[PDB]
């Protein structure tokens, strides 16, 4: 569950037995907030995928480029071993 | 709290925070929390247009040393000594925790001690530059980001409920079809297998049999006598066909044979299951030697302990010289 | 040091929507009956498996009736001999492995029931092995009864080269050449391993295509409900309607 | 128990920001059910006196018995792929840092799964099955009279198959019970998020997360059906379709792909016992990765260099297992083992202060 | 779940006035565990392809395998004796009057037990086993193609044994789950007492009731060990040690003693279906004994004449099953059936007012 301060309830109505987990994830919101939304039945349901598509893949690739140098080094190890194996076999067996 | 643990220990290799702070140790101290600047009303740094023009950070990239995975953080769990190093609040160092209580940094010269210790309340210390750096979000959806105000459909649009329920209905439609196929296929595997179904059908090549000969075919585990009947045998059963109702199990030869020349019967005595032997008994039919049951040339019980007539299996004639049992 | 990997032969049945080529399967059985069956056995292949799949029922009865099977006991407790029927398995050339080894210089011809899938390369291994008989490499001398095959592990196999041009006459009239016979027998043995191969793929085709339609429906459902979440606006000091 | 279902499915709250990598656990639970169901059905037809002839009988004679045979074999491959990906996922986000009880409950299911899968492989009763268990059982030949008690004879026989079958039938049922302890700890100890901190953006599971989880599990099904019916990936070695010969060894003696990592460890280290102990080290050492840290941080969302090297290290070790015991491969494999030890030490060690 | 154990064993309150007849339920739970455990162990050695030769192998070759063989057979007899005595107990005190949910949960376990015991008897694979199932399966020959699907062939074979074995392995595990619903309802709906009313004299279970329950279960063990090692009562028919012959019937075709009551019902009624339906009537009719009453009373602690006649009626019907199908026995058996119907009507009917 969340912190004791967060899950401390203001109301005295008992927690229903089917909502135990729901009220253990309560948060104590400081300063209030305004939440707004619209039913999906009155919205475009696929455009956001297209609108966010290029930025999603740009940030994905720039993060994954951090593994470029490690992967090249492992790949360099993969090549050396493969060709060290071939030379060893030929030297030991081939005439 | 649930079972939990903190690493509040005395390390052998890492100093405590009082000895070596890992944060930028420059804070501004006030007399009352209300004297701090208000970040919301405090001007921030001038916005930049290039990511390369963004300001520098105060963090030290190499704050920690030694083997291990890289990490930058300001705090640890280690225990402090009862006599902690005296902080240099004059230069801006933070004084909170043991370095206040178990030291005399709070002491001024002529101020009442009650007033002096009141200033060193943790609420009176804020990092230098708190009001000019900390973000103060006005919304969780910054300008330029898509939200419901951009995705709302035009007011002349068509109802979207019908298609939505078609899509969720199609998920159920396909799911139910896959479910029915799975269930039926599993139950189908319990049907007699291909080898068993194949073995449960024997074809009788009536070609080569001679009148009066009796042969045995093992069909579904039981002996199935297939006898070609001579005219004498056929006439004999026909003669008893008139004396019907004088038999333990009244049955007419016409109702036990599809073709008079051919008698197909299961060779299992109706008394206790022994297999009768043909051309034996008083009627030249089939005599069970176990307890002495005599059957006629039609397989009807005529004498002995047996209660009923020998059963006629399910069999049809494919042609004139072939039968199919089953 | 692992055996040379077979090449990828373009058999018809390799594609997703392709069946076993029945005419090739028919020719494959002729090769097996007249060439491979002398030394090898197909214990788990029964004549009924071929009925209405490779051959019509009457034809399979003639094939089975050609062979003789020891059956019994009879009423006197003796074992008798009868012609085959649809329920019998393919005949075995030898009564036991020891007999097979003795007749083949101590080498045991493996049962071919699952050999089409029992080697790395699968069906390709059978096709390559039959056509992989070359003269020995310079510096390699084989004891009598051993022959050089590039694909058999170790290079020396106790199987004489089994396929020779004109060994059999195909009923359909296809020219009988070593490569053709290897292709056909490889096809037939592949079928024997899994006779339900065609049923599996036809049903798989219906499932796979249906699963794609099922993916589209759940995707539309997933997009619909999550629009409520991904387009919400939470404000703190601001308000826009 | 309709109010327990409602508290853990209908009114269960999860963060909105989770990725599709949080759908892996749901996939494991569903495919696990399928593997148990298809196993029970397969045993209605299977012959334990000769597993080799039972498989043939199911594939050829039973109506749609090929589906049962291939689903059970292929779904076992899918169980290990999804479980290993779940392990990689947990390592990447360091979910073990605070939810260690979840990590412990999971590792128990991992240990059980290893035993389940191996014995099942033996039930095939082919060349690799017989020779694989013969090789592995010899590792415990040091303990007196232990091999005889386990095998029930002086060599592996149907006696061994009968007893291993009971473990294969029952242990998966116990694994399902441990899945309830795993879900209990997940629901009590809230799940981690893609961000380090805990934020107020949770939504109910049935209306949102379950729809997304079904989309993922249907996408994996489109791939599993292609493999199931057409074998686009070789995931079962062909050598297990050869009849057992106790006097002749097969060309190579290797397990399924999902045991290759541990197989190579043994094949690499010279002393047999050392190989077994290094196998023990790899699974146990990852249970205490965060135990020695002293700073207030979960090491989350850095560049995760050590993580990536470790994942590639698993892949390379799996690759070395496939190859023959060539001397050159042995040398490189040993370097990888040493490299892996250094990576783990990086995880464990706490940092001093400049 | 240590706080659930403490709430249902340590601090569970029961009346002090209960007799030793309230110890029967505990005995059922313990012997049930033993039957499951000995079954699992027996399957480590059993051969399903020939159950006849498997039993011989266990008795002669396995070390202490005779104990497993005889315990499993004899403990099944004890399971039915204790369960039937529990049913008689519940009928006598009319515990179904208010605790009907407990009665319903119990009847489900009774229905499952009937199937479990019968199939297990078939697994012996002797003359009676083969011919018993052949006779019973013919009762459903009216439903088209149902016999073929169940048997898997046109006659009972090892194919049938393989599938029935899976039901015998799994169904007992489900029965154990239903025992938890039974105990849940017992602990919520408090147990009945020897007196009609509810009184304030309860004591904790662990310190008092469990000690008394152990005394009873140890007393039953002294009797079970004598039967187990010396066979003081003939509880298994000898005809099941004859090898199966599908062409010759045995001298008599009867089930174990605990199915004799239902066996005679079929043997008595002339029409086969009527016999099956009367079997259905006896088990189902006792589920609604108190449903039509209208007075404020549970009919408890009167002279229980109807009860005693019913118990003796079960015993006499069991006796008639043992005898051959003599005509005179058939007549008397039919009178008993009619008499039993009248007794049940006495239970059901509410009373008018003078
Ligand atoms: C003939 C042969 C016979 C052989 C006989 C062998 C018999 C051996 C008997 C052993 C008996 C069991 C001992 C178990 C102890 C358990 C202690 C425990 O659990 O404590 C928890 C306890 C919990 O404390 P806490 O307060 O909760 O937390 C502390 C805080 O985290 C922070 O605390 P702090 O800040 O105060 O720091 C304290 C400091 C204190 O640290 C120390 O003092 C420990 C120093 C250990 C150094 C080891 C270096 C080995 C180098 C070998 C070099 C060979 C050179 C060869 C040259 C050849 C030339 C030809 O700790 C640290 O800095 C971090 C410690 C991290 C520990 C990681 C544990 C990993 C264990 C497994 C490693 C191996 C597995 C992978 C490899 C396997 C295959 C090879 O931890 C501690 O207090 C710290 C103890 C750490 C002990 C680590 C010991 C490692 C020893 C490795 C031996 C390797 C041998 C290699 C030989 C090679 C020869 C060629
Ligand atoms: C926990 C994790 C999960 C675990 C899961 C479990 C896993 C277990 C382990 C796995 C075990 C191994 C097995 C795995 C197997 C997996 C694979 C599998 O299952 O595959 C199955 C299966 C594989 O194929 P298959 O099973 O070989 O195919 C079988 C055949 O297809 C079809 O089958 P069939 O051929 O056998 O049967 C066909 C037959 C079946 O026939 C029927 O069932 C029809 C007959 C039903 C009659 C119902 C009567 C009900 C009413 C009775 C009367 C009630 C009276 C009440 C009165 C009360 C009064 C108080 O239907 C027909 O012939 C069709 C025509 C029917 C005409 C009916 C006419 C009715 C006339 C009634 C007249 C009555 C008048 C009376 C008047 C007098 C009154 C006195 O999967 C599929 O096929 C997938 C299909 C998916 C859906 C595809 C469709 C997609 C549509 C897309 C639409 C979107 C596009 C829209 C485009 C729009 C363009 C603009
Ligand atoms: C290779 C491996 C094999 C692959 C192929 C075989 C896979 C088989 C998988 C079967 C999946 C079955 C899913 C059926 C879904 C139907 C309901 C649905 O989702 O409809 C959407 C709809 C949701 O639509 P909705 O919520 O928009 O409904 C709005 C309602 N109206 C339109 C009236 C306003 O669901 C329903 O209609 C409600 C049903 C809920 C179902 C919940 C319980 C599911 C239980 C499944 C039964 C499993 C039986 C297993 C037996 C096994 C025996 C061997
Ligand atoms: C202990 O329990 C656990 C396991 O079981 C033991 C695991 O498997 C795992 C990991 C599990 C997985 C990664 C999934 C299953 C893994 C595998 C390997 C099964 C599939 C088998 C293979 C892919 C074998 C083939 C392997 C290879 C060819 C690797 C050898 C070659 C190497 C290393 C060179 C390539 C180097 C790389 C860094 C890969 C990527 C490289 C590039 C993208 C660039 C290439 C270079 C250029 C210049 C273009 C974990 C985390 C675990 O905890
Ligand atoms: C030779 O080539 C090689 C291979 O291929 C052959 C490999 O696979 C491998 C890797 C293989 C592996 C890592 C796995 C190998 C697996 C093996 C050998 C399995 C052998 C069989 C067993 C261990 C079965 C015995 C079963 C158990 C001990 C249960 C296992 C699960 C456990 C212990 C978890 C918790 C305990 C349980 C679930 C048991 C529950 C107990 C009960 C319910 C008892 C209740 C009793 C009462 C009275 C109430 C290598 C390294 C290799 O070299
Ligand atoms: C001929 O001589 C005679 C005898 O000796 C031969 C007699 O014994 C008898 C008396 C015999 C009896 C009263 C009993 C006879 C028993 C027989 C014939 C048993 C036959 C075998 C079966 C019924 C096995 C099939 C098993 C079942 C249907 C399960 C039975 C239990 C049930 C239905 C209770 C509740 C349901 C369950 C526990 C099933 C649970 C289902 C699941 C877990 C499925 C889950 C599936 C998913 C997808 C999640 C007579 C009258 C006789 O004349
Ligand atoms: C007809 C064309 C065939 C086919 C399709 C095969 N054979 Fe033979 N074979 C023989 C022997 C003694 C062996 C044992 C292996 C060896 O000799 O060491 C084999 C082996 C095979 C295999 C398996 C190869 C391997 O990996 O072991 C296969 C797929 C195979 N054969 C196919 C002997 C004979 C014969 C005796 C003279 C004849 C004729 C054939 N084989 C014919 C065929
Ligand atoms: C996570 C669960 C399980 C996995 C990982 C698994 C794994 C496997 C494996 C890999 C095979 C052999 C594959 C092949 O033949 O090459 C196998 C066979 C078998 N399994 Fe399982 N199994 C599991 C659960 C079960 C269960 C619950 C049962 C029975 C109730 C079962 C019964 C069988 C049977 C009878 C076989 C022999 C059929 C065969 O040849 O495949 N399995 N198992
Ligand atoms: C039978 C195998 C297992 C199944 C059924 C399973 C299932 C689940 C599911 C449903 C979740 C919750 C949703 C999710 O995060 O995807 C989860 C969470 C988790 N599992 Fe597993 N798990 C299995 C194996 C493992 C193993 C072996 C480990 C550890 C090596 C593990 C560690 C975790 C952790 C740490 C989490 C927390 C996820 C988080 O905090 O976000 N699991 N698992
Ligand atoms: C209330 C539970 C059960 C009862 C009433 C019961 C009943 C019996 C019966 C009467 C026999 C045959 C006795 C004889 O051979 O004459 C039998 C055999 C057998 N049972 Fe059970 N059983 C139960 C549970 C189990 C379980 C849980 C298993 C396996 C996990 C099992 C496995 C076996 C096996 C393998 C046999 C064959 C051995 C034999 O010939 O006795 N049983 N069962
Ligand atoms: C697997 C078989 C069953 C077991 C494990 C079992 C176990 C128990 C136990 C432990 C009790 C509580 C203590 C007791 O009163 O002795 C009890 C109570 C009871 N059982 Fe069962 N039972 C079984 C079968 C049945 C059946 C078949 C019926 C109904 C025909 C039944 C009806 C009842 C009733 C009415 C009670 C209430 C006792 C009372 O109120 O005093 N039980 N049972
Ligand atoms: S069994 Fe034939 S006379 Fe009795």
């Amino acid at each position: 569950p969340n912190t004791k301060r967060d899950i401390r309830r203001l109301g005295s109505y008992p927690v229903p037995p089917e909502s135990k987990n729901f009220w253990r994830g309560r948060f104590q919101v400081p300063g209030g907030q305004i939440q707004q939304g619209v039913s999906p039945m009155q919205q475009k349901i696929f455009f956001q995928w297209w609108w966010n598509l290029p930025t999603r893949y740009f940030w994905r690739f720039t993060k994954w480029s951090d593994f470029l140098i490690p992967s090249l080094m492992w790949y360099t190890g993969f090549l050396m071993c493969k060709n060290d194996v071939e030379e060893g076999t030929r030297s030991r067996y081939w005439y | 709290h649930r079972p939990t643990t903190v690493k509040m220990i005395d390390s052998w290799r890492t100093e405590p925070s009082s000895e070596k702070p890992m944060w930028y140790n420059r804070f501004d101290q006030v007399d009352h929390i209300s004297q701090h600047p208000d970040p919301e009303k405090t001007e921030k740094y001038p916005p930049v247009d290039d990511t390369r023009k963004l300001m520098k950070t105060r963090g030290d990239p190499h704050i920690m040393r030694g083997w291990g995975e890289y990490v930058y953080c300001h705090y640890e769990h280690l225990r402090e000594p009862v006599f902690p190093r005296k902080p240099d609040v004059a230069k801006g160092e933070l004084a909170a925790g043991a370095n206040v209580t178990r030291t005399d940094v709070w002491k001024r010269e002529g101020e009442p001690a009650i007033q002096s210790i009141a200033r060193f309340n943790p609420d009176n210390f804020r990092p230098v530059g708190y009001a000019e750096n900390i973000p103060c979000p006005d919304t969780c959806v910054p300008e330029g980001h898509l939200d419901f105000r951009h995705t709302r459909l035009p007011t002349w649009h068509a109802d979207r409920r019908p298609f939505h329920y078609f899509a969720t209905g199609m998920f159920g439609l396909i799911g139910l079809a896959f479910l029915r196929g799975t269930v039926v296929k599993v139950v189908h595997g319990l049907w007699p297998a291909r080898d068993a179904i194949a073995a449960g059908v024997i074809e009788v090549d009536l070609r080569g049999i001679q009148p009066g000969q009796n042969f045995v075919v093992k069909w579904r585990g039981k002996p199935v006598f297939v006898r070609r009947r001579t005219q004498a045998m056929i006439d004999a059963a026909t003669a008893d066909d008139a004396i019907v109702n004088s038999l333990r199990d009244p049955e007419r030869d016409k109702d036990r044979v599809k073709k008079p020349e051919w008698l197909v019967m299961l060779g299992v005595c109706t008394h206790l299951g022994c297999v009768p032997y043909p051309d034996q008994g008083l009627y030249g039919g089939y005599f069970c030697p176990c307890h002495g049951s005599h059957y006629d040339h039609s397989g009807r019980i005529r004498l002995g302990p047996a209660p009923l007539n020998m059963e006629i299996p399910t069999y049809e004639f494919t042609d004139d010289d072939t039968i199919i049992l089953g | 040091k692992d055996p040379p990997s077979p090449p990828d032969w373009p058999f018809w049945f390799k594609a997703f929507s392709h069946c076993h080529d029945i005419p090739s399967c028919r020719r494959g059985y002729e090769v097996y009956r007249q060439v491979c069956a002398t030394c090898h056995a197909a214990r788990f292949v029964c004549f009924r498996h071929m009925v209405n799949t490779i051959y019509p029922e009457n034809r399979v009865k003639q094939l089975a009736a050609s062979f003789d099977y020891e059956d019994g006991p009879n009423d006197r407790g003796e074992m008798f001999t009868r012609p085959g029927n649809l329920l019998d398995p393919f005949p075995s050339p030898y009564p036991n492995e020891e007999a097979a080894r003795f007749a083949n210089q101590g080498a045991s011809p493996p049962d071919l029931s699952q050999q089409a899938a029992a080697h790395h390369g699968g069906c390709d291994y059978i096709m390559s092995l039959l056509t992989g008989y070359r003269d020995p490499p310079a510096g390699v001398s084989l004891r009598s009864g051993l022959y050089y095959n590039t694909y058999f592990p170790g290079g020396a196999i106790s199987m004489p080269p089994p396929l020779n041009d004109g060994a059999i006459e195909y009923e359909d009239g296809t020219p009988a050449v070593a490569s053709q016979m290897a292709k056909d027998v490889s096809q037939f043995l592949t079928w024997a391993q899994d006779p339900q191969h065609d049923e599996r793929k036809l049903i798989g085709l219906k499932m796979s295509t249906a699963a794609l339609v099922w993916l589209f429906s759940i995707s539309v459902w997933n997009r619909h409900v999550w629009t409520m979440i991904k387009t919400r606006r939470i404000d703190f000091t601001k308000t826009v309607y | 128990f309709i109010l327990i279902i409602k508290d853990n499915i209908i009114l269960y709250n999860i963060n909105d920001s989770i990725n599709y990598l949080w759908n892996i656990g749901y996939i494991i639970m569903v495919v696990m059910i399928v593997q148990v169901i298809t196993g029970i059905i397969i045993n209605l037809y299977m012959n334990i006196n000769n597993g080799y002839k039972g498989i043939i009988y199911i594939i050829k004679e039973i109506y749609y018995g090929y589906i049962l045979r291939y689903i059970h074999n292929n779904n076992s491959t899918l169980i290990y792929v999804v479980v290993y990906l779940h392990i990689i996922r947990n390592l990447y986000y360091k979910t073990y840092y605070y939810n260690i009880l979840i990590w412990y409950s999971g590792m128990i299911m991992l240990y059980q799964l290893i035993i389940i899968g191996f014995i099942g492989y033996i039930l095939g009763w082919g060349q690799l099955s017989y020779w694989g268990i013969t090789v592995i059982i010899n590792l415990i030949s040091g303990i007196p009279y232990l091999i005889l008690l386990i095998s029930g004879n002086y060599y592996i026989t149907i006696v061994t198959i009968k007893r291993l079958y009971i473990v294969h039938f029952i242990l998966p049922i116990i694994l399902i019970y441990v899945e309830i302890i795993h879900v209990y700890y997940i629901h009590y100890l809230i799940n981690n998020n893609i961000v380090e901190y805990n934020v107020n953006n949770k939504i109910i599971f049935n209306n949102y997360i379950l729809v997304k989880d079904n989309n993922g599990i249907i996408f994996i099904l489109n791939i599993f059906i292609l493999e199931l019916n057409n074998n686009i990936f070789i995931i079962a070695d062909n050598d297990n379709l050869i009849e057992i010969n106790i006097l002749v060894t097969p060309i190579h003696i290797i397990p399924e792909w999902y045991y290759l990592y541990w197989y190579s460890i043994l094949k690499l280290l010279p002393n047999k016992y050392s190989g077994l102990y290094i196998v023990v080290n790899s699974i146990s050492i990852i249970n205490i990765l965060s135990e020695y840290k002293i700073v207030i941080s979960e090491y989350k969302n850095y560049k995760n260099i050590i993580w990536y090297n470790q994942i590639i290290q698993y892949i390379s070790m799996i690759y070395i297992g496939i190859q023959l015991p060539i001397i050159e491969y042995i040398n490189y494999g040993r370097y990888i083992i040493i490299f892996n030890i250094l990576l783990l030490i990086m995880y464990l060690y706490p940092k001093k202060k400049k």
